[PDB]
């Protein structure tokens, strides 16, 4: 599972 | 194999996750992104949200809208 996390509060 | 190419860094606040049976995305709490490893086979059929829990269902933001919100080269894989 290649993924990431949003820089949006 | 489900250990797909490249990686990010950290868990941080609430995240995405990819399906390893297709490539569709879902928004998750960081408590799931800390449970899912690169070796963990996360897929649509396992998804928390039954509205989006299939490879045939939609997503919260299309791949060219999400990757712009992060500011990154995702979806360039085509696979
Ligand atoms: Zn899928």
């Amino acid at each position: 599972a290649r993924t990431k996390q949003t820089a949006r509060y | 194999g489900s250990r797909r190419a490249s990686v990010g860094s950290e868990f941080t606040e609430s995240a995405w996750v990819r399906c390893d049976d297709c490539f569709k995305w879902r928004r998750i709490p960081a408590s799931v992104v800390g449970s899912i490893d690169e070796s963990s086979r996360w897929i649509c059929m396992n998804n928390s949200d039954k509205r989006f829990a299939d490879c045939s269902k939609s997503q919260e933001m299309s791949n060219e809208e999400i990757n712009e919100e992060l500011g990154i080269g995702q979806d360039e894989a085509d696979a």
